[PDB]
């Protein structure tokens, strides 16, 4: 696409997020979020493939239809109460529809089935945005209300969110699989501690785009989808190997990581409202996607697949990539726990 | 020449590396000075 | 919000027509009204748990 | 609503009494499971038919009633030969009957295993969770 | 050195240790009572500006 | 079949360097690895760690208690006292439950 | 839970009563900590890119070292006030309900009697 | 002996749609 | 003197860490001279009970 | 213990920019001189513990097991230089890396006076230690000996999370004087019960208790030698250093919630030393050997009673060297016929006599022979046990006995009989060999000279 669609189309990505953001008014939170759903579109389907062309449909449906039913709650509320913005006297059925209606837009399963099949067929660098800052604007929207959230829906959806997505991701040689299952699992850790301290869900938001950011750049240093074709870096970015083992350790919560951070304060604010069940299920089942983590890496960088002769001109020539922000945010995502007091709070 | 093909960083981008020092230098004058500017306020407002 | 944009500006890009006691064109009372504006200047301040 | 009544109605009688009223809400609770398991089974994996489709329903929701009522007897039982009310063994006897009776149902050793060890230990926290007041969904507090 | 100096920096650990402790479980009691009470600094929930309300004469007299 | 090394054979480390230590392929740096662990390992840590552990006095007050207990068993056999009474607390301080 | 307390400015990064609280330390272990994950930063940079690990663009590995200090310095001054302020409501708070946080006496050990466990 | 290093049957475990 | 240069690596890594010992000192001297058991008065030139 | 932690910190920038020629004598030379500066916790003069901040504290307890950490890396480094020499640089260096990484983690996890600051260190081992299994273990099956490594310990060690969140929850604190001064006695409440096993099968995971050990005969008959070493020496007495320290805040649940327990070790020591006399890999033997030493230790700490604490501290230490030093043999023989199997190679007395000499001194130390601290140990955990119930020394005598027998048929089918002559690649001991025997049998030795350094908290 020519630079002008591009400006238009990357300025108005951006500025979805912003206006649901930065809006008081219900509406144009719905608003915001129509311009990401509408300008993503596009930058899904760019190759125009039959698979890029199923998932950029799958993605239309299932986020206009989730985008109707946000719209009911906001509707439903202005006719009860004369406003465009959620109350405490808000009836309670008209927040749990916008419950379900955002979990929908996150991926939450048992909303989540669309995400692994979309994040598929579409190219790694709009799954990176798809997976990261598209999960900003419905999060802003529920950290606004969460006086009002009830916990029930919500501790359900996150433990459905981190069983599915450890036993899904548990099967997957496809590696965008594999990040969408990742995603759906740690939102499952959003949430749950969404009603209790929301400034936690957006620690454990920020520190998952800054280990999910990296994890995709590495795997478009060589165009890398399989476990097969990401077993040939040893062969072909062995550099690559130290920086993509502990970042796969540290989106599995193993300390001394970063990762460890999120899911052992949000397991310490759980159990100080006394949420001691819904804990330690949590906790339990973030242990399988450490295996499926682990597996990964007996595959690159503990181990040595075989290669192919091809591969030999591949190391004569002279890459250009990554850029300066993957060292960056490889550091910053796993050698930060000593900085644990800074983050939280 | 050795490489057939001339290497992009064949010699520094002065402008980088001067822009790079440039700013290097800059921040920790401005960092120094501000952690002057603000024991002296903190002595200042608390009777120090 | 959920970054207090338009506060901090100081501008309202949509905070001036939130609810039925807002501004009306030509001067034109809401239904309601009088309730509205009362409930609001009531909560003001004191939070919404309290207000509640 | 009284669909919640009556599932409250499990815990107004101290255990091993009114040992069918017990049995029959356990049997329903069991059946509301195997329905909903079902409805995801034919949405998901959809049959081949439509009397198939019913089939498999009928099969789930018998099948985890049988489970539900194997559980809330047994417990019921032990609970009362034993003269033993507030003891979580009494859940885990239950647990791990509803756990062979489900293994028994699918043709599989195995399953009667882990189902009876899994489910005798789910039950048994369950009962440990009522004595000491543990909450699945508490409320915000902090 | 001797003993004492282990001694009374033993001392000033504890008491390090011990104060942190009673803040710890001081904060705990008091979030719970600003969550459920709304009456202190933290836990305020927003309601609707009251700057925007139409103070003028309206087209009709009943408001 | 698969291109693939053939496995590398059973090698003499005595065959080339007939005083091979067994650190280093090269002799000179072989020798000195040799020496190094030898004058850090046995001349320096065990011979002086050894003697600094048995120059450590009073260790855990072995000593001190048992010239503290030689005071007190002579103070009490002059004065009359019990060699070791049967409460730790006196009984007039411990107000008991009534 | 801060978010709505009195007098908060909307997106003010150090307010202005910040600057009543003592600056951190430059040499703070916590801005030295970000001094080395700067300097990784740099080392990993040139490992990535096939270039010699320490030798090779010490400009870089400089800018690398001082952004993180840099920005290091002013989001430490920043939590330290989050933290000055969270102390500052929490004690006000024990002040302004006194009967919600009641002095206890404590009785001495010769009054209590804790039960004793042989250990057979 | 020599160090196991992952062959071709091994690799192909890897090679299909599921784990 | 550039493949030699690594022998004050840990050396100086022992003096550093001796340091930020005598530190750790300096800050945990809240209770000097206070103890109930080694509590004493201060002699003719003596500032500090130890250091 | 910022004095020996800091230049431990330096060993990694030394590893990397010291020369090719020079990494392995410059890191070994100063890994030396590090063990050397840990002594200076053992002058303690005094009955208080010796309190550097609020970070790090040495108590009697740990600081044999400090010490031996500290003492076991340059073991270590000579141990894995004859299977190294053929790697790259880059790959040696990012061994050496992974040892020392490993040392300091450790260190750091018998001086933390924080339990949540224990647990985090008690966690980071598993990355230096799947990395060394994993990457340069020898056969297939070591990608299943790291699974089953990494996440027996994870799925323990999640409960532990909880339990001591929990604690912190009420307590306000996790500091482990505090806890000590003001521990209250728990109820026999169901839900304590639970948090007694919450605290405690992360650690009696790691012993390991007998039942759920199936990872540790899988760990070791598959790591590079370093990797047994560490695991067989120190690794395990993370679970015992832990189950010390947590156990004071537990009272009375210890009075009967460790029956389980003292039955599982008793028989289980059991039912794995009468493995070690059919088990036909050699080092395999020695891991369940290994197992059947930890149940006493498991059997001792369950007790509390001033005699078991001090036995089982001497036992860990004793360990601690002993199969080390099993192991380090083992591999020696290895390191020649690449093979495993105890019968294959029969008579190496009569080609490696010296070697058969630490051969005979190991196994005399693994059967606890007097005056040994390996029968200390033995002897003061069997005198406590004995206390406790008169029936322990039934079972108690009898792996006496079974542990005679593996021990002597150990020495009796490897080092004696007829050679097995057509091993004509049997080449004379390396004097790195033999050193790094006599590191071991040395201070195992000293130690029995002075045993009052090893004696615990309780004596
Ligand atoms: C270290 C510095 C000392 C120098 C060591 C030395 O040069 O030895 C050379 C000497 C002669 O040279 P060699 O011809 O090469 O001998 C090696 C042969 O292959 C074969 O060597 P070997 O078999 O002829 O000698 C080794 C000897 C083992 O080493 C000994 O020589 C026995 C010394 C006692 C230990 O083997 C045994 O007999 C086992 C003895 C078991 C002792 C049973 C009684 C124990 C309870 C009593 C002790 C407690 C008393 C407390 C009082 C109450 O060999 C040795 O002594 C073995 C070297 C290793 C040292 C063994 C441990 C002692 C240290
Ligand atoms: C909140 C932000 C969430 C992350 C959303 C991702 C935004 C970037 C979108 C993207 O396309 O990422 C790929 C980007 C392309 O750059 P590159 O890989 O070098 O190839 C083309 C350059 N010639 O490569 C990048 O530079 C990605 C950098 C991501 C920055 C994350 C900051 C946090
Ligand atoms: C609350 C959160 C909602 C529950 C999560 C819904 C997940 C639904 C799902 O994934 O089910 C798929 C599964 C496949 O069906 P199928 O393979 O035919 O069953 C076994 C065949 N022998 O279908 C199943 O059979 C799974 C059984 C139902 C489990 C979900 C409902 C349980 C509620 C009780
Ligand atoms: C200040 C601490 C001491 C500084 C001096 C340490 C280095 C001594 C010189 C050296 O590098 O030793 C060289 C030796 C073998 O290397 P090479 O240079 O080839 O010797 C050829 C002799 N024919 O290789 C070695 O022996 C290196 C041994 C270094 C051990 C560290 C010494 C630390 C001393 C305590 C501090
Ligand atoms: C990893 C395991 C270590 C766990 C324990 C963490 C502490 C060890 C890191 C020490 C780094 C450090 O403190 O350097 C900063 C130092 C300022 O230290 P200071 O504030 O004066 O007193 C603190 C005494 N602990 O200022 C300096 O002198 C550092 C400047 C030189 C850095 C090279
Ligand atoms: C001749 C041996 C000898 O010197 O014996 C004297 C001394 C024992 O005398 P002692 O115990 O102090 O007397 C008390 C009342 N009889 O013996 C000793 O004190 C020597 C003690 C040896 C200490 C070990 C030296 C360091 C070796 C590296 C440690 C590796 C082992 C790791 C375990 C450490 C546990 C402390
Ligand atoms: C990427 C963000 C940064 C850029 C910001 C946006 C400003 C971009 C300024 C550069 C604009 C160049 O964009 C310009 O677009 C026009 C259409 O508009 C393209 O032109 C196109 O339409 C013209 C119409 O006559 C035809 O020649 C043909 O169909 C095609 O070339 C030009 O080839 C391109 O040069
Ligand atoms: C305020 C406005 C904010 C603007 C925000 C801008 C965000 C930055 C967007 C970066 C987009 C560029 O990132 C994207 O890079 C990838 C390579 O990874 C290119 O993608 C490429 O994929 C493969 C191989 O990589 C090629 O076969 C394909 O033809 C090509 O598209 C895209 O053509 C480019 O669009
Ligand atoms: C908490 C302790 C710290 C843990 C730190 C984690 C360290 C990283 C562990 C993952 C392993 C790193 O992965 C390791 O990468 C290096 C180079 O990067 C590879 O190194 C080897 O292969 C590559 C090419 O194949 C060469 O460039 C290199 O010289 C050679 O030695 C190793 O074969 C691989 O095992
Ligand atoms: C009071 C305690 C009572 C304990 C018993 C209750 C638990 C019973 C568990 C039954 C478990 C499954 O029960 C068993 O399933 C097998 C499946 O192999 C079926 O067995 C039948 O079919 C299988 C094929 O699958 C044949 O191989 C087998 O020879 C035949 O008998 C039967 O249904 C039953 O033999
Ligand atoms: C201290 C050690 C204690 C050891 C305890 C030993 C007691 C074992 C009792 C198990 C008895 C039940 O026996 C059970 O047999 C079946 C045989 O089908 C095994 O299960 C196997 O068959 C089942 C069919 O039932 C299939 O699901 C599957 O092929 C496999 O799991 C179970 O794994 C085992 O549990
Ligand atoms: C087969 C293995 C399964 C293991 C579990 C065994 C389940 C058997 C027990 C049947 C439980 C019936 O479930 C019943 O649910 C109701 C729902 O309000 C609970 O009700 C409880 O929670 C609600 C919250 O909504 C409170 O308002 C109410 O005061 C309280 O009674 C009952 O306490 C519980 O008894
Ligand atoms: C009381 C608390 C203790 C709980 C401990 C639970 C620990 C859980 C360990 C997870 C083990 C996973 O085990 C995983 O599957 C099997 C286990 O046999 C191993 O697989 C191995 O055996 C299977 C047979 O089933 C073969 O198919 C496979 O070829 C072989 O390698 C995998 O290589 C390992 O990755
Ligand atoms: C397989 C994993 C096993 C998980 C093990 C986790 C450890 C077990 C912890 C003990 C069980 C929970 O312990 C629980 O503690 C909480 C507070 O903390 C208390 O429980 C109670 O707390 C407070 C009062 O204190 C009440 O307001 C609340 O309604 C109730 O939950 C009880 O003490 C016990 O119910």
């Amino acid at each position: 696409m020519n630079p002008i669609t591009l400006a238009i189309i990357y300025f108005t990505i951006f500025l979805g997020p912003v206006i649901t953001m930065s809006s008081t008014n219900l509406m144009l939170m719905w608003v915001g979020l129509e311009f990401s759903l509408l300008a993503i579109i596009p930058m899904l389907i760019n190759k125009k493939n039959p698979r890029s062309t199923e998932a950029a449909t799958k993605y239309f449906v299932t986020q206009a239809t989730a985008s109707m039913i946000i719209l009911l709650a906001i509707v439903l509320n202005y006719k009860q109460l004369g406003t465009w913005m959620f109350q405490q006297q808000t009836n309670g059925l008209i927040l749990n529809m916008t419950l379900m209606a955002l979990s929908m837009k996150l991926g939450l399963a048992p909303f989540h089935f669309w995400l692994p099949e979309v994040t598929q067929g579409i190219p790694l660098h709009m799954g990176l945005i798809l997976l990261t800052w598209q999960k900003i604007a419905p999060l802003s929207i529920l950290i606004q209300i969460y006086p009002l959230l009830n916990s029930t829906i919500i501790l359900m959806l996150a433990i459905t969110s981190i069983f599915m997505g450890a036993w899904g991701g548990l099967n997957q040689t496809q590696m965008r699989k594999i990040m969408a299952y990742s995603s759906i699992a740690h939102m499952g850790w959003m949430l749950a501690i969404l009603p209790y301290n929301p400034s936690l869900t957006l620690l454990n938001l920020m520190i998952y785009i800054i280990l999910t950011a990296p994890m995709f750049m590495a795997l478009m240093l060589n165009n890398s989808m399989t476990i097969n074709s990401i077993s040939l870096l040893w062969n072909k970015t062995p550099a690559m190997l130290t920086m993509i083992s502990l970042m796969l350790l540290s989106l599995g919560g193993l300390p001394p990581l970063t990762g460890f951070l999120p899911k052992w304060i949000i397991i310490t604010e759980l159990m100080k409202n006394n949420c001691l069940i819904m804990a330690t299920l949590m906790a339990m089942m973030a242990l399988l996607n450490l295996f499926f983590y682990t597996r990964l890496i007996y595959s690159t960088s503990l181990t040595m697949f075989p290669t192919n002769n091809n591969s030999k001109m591949m190391t004569h020539q002279t890459k250009t990539k990554p850029n300066l922000m993957f060292s960056t945010l490889a550091i910053m995502s796993t050698m930060t726990l000593p900085l644990a007091p800074q983050l939280i709070t | 020449k050795f490489y057939v093909r001339e290497p992009v960083n064949a010699k520094p981008n002065w402008l980088a590396v001067g822009l790079s020092v440039g700013a290097s230098v800059f921040m920790w004058i401005y960092l120094i000075q501000t952690h002057n500017e603000d024991v002296l306020e903190y002595k200042r407002r608390n009777g120090l | 919000p959920f970054l207090d944009i338009q506060k901090k500006l100081g501008i309202s890009l949509d905070r001036h027509f939130m609810f039925l006691s807002a501004e009306q064109p030509y001067k034109n009372a809401a239904r309601c009204h009088a309730f509205e504006k009362e409930w609001i200047e009531c909560a003001h301040g004191i939070g919404g748990t309290r207000a509640k | 609503a009284m669909v919640k009544r009556f599932f409250e109605s499990y815990h107004e009688v101290p255990d091993g009494t009114q040992c069918h009223r017990k049995t029959y809400i356990t049997t329903a609770l069991g059946g509301i499971c195997g329905i909903i398991g079902s409805a995801y089974s034919v949405s998901l994996n959809p049959a081949d038919s439509t009397l198939e489709a019913v089939a498999r329903v009928g099969r789930y929701t018998f099948t985890a009633a049988a489970i539900g009522a194997m559980f809330g007897l047994t417990t019921c039982v032990s609970a009362q030969v034993r003269e033993k009310p507030d003891d979580p063994l009494n859940y885990f006897i239950g647990g791990c009957a509803g756990g062979l009776t489900l293994g028994a149902r699918t043709h599989s050793y195995g399953t009667a295993a882990m189902g009876c060890v899994y489910m005798g230990t789910a039950a048994a926290l369950f009962k440990i969770g009522k004595l000491e007041g543990w909450e699945l969904f508490p409320t915000p507090k902090v | 050195d001797g003993p004492e100096k282990n001694y009374e920096k033993t001392l000033a650990i504890l008491q390090i240790e011990s104060e942190k402790a009673e803040l710890r479980l001081k904060e705990q009691e008091v979030r719970r009572l600003m969550r459920a009470r709304g009456d202190g600094p933290w836990y305020q929930f927003p309601t609707p500006e009251k700057e925007f309300i139409d103070h003028s004469p309206k087209a009709t007299p009943d408001n | 079949q698969w291109q693939e090394d053939p496995e590398p054979e059973d090698e003499n480390v005595y065959a080339k360097n007939p005083d091979f230590h067994g650190y280093d392929s090269d002799p000179v740096v072989d020798v000195w690895n040799m020496r190094a662990v030898f004058f850090f390992g046995f001349s320096i840590v065990l011979v002086f760690g050894t003697t600094f552990v048995a120059y450590v006095p009073d260790y855990r007050m072995q000593e001190w208690a048992r010239r503290e207990a030689e005071r007190l068993v002579k103070y009490r056999e002059v004065n009359g006292l019990p060699i070791m009474e049967s409460n730790y607390f006196d009984p007039s301080k411990i107000q008991l439950p009534e | 839970m801060m978010n709505g307390r009195p007098g908060h400015e909307p997106l003010k990064f150090l307010p202005d009563e910040a600057r009543s609280l003592p600056p951190p330390k430059l040499n703070d272990p916590r801005l030295v900590y970000m001094g080395l994950l700067g300097y990784c930063t740099g080392l990993m940079d040139n490992m990535l890119r096939m270039r010699p690990v320490m030798r090779a663009g010490l400009h870089r590995q400089l800018l690398f070292v001082t952004s993180f200090v840099f920005a290091g310095y002013f989001y430490l001054k920043r939590q330290n006030y989050l933290y000055a302020v969270k102390d500052h409501d929490m004690f006000g708070y024990i002040k302004l309900h006194p009967e919600d946080f009641p002095e206890k006496e404590k009785k001495t050990y010769a009054e209590i009697l804790e039960p004793f466990h042989p250990v057979r | 002996a020599r160090q196991w290093q992952p062959d071709i049957e091994w690799a192909e475990q890897f090679s299909g749609a599921v784990m | 003197l550039r493949e030699h240069w690594v022998h004050i690596l840990v050396p100086a890594g022992f003096v550093f860490g001796c340091y930020l010992d005598r530190k750790d000192d300096e800050k945990l001297t809240a209770f000097r001279n206070k103890s109930m058991l080694f509590q004493r008065e201060l002699r003719p030139n003596e500032e500090v009970t130890w250091k | 213990m910022l004095k020996i932690i800091l230049p431990s910190l330096m060993l990694l920038p030394l590893t990397w920019l010291s020369s090719p020629k020079k990494t392995w004598t410059n890191v070994t030379s100063y890994s030396f001189l590090i063990s050397l500066t840990s002594l200076t916790l053992l002058w303690q003069t005094d009955e208080n513990y010796k309190n550097f901040s609020n970070m790090f504290s040495s108590d009697p307890l740990s600081t044999p097991l400090i010490i031996l950490t500290a003492w076991l890396l340059p073991l270590m480094l000579m141990a894995s230089q004859n299977h190294l020499k053929k790697d790259n640089n880059v790959l040696q260096k990012l061994y050496i890396s992974m040892l020392i990484s490993l040392q300091i983690l450790l260190i750091m996890t018998f001086s933390a006076t924080e339990l949540i600051m224990f647990y985090i260190l008690f966690e980071a081992t598993l990355i230096p230690t799947l990395i060394i299994i994993t990457r340069w273990g020898n056969q297939t099956e070591r990608l299943n000996a790291g699974i089953y490594f990494l996440f027996y310990t994870l799925i323990g060690s999640i409960p532990l999370l909880i339990a001591l969140i929990l604690i912190q929850n009420h307590v306000g604190t996790l500091n482990l004087m505090i806890l000590s001064f003001t521990t209250h006695t728990l109820d026999a409440s169901w839900s304590n019960n639970l948090l007694w096993l919450a605290c405690m099968m992360a650690f009696l995971i790691k012993m390991p208790l007998y039942g759920v050990h199936l990872w540790l005969p899988k760990a070791h008959v598959e790591a590079p030698i370093a990797g047994s070493m560490i695991l067989a020496a120190i690794l395990l007495k993370l679970g015992s250093y832990g189950m010390i320290r947590i156990s004071i805040i537990l009272d009375p649940l210890t009075k009967y919630m460790a029956y389980p327990f003292i039955l599982l070790s008793l028989w289980g020591m059991i039912m794995t030393s009468s493995i070690c006399l059919r088990q036909t890999d050699l080092k395999s033997l020695i891991a369940y050997s290994s197992v059947s030493h930890m149940a006493l230790v498991i059997a001792s700490i369950m007790i509390q009673t001033p005699w078991s604490f001090m036995g089982a501290t001497m036992l860990m230490i004793a360990h601690g060297l002993t199969s080390s030093l099993l192991f380090c043999l083992a591999n020696s023989n290895y390191e020649r016929i690449h093979s495993r199997t105890m019968i294959m190679a029969r008579g190496l007395q009569m080609v490696f006599p010296l070697m058969a000499t630490w051969w005979l001194m190991a196994s005399l130390a693994n059967l606890a022979l007097p005056p040994s601290i390996n029968l200390m140990g033995e002897l003061f955990i069997t005198m406590s046990l004995f206390s406790w119930s008169n029936f322990t020394i039934i079972l108690m005598g009898i792996n006496i006995i079974i542990t005679g027998m593996y021990s002597m048929y150990m020495i009796i089918t490897t080092q004696r009989g007829k050679l097995t002559n057509h091993m004509i690649n049997l080449q004379p001991s390396h004097t790195r060999e033999l050193t790094l025997m006599a590191l071991h049998m040395i201070p195992l030795i000293l130690l029995t000279t002075s045993p009052k350094l090893i004696t615990g908290l309780t004596m």
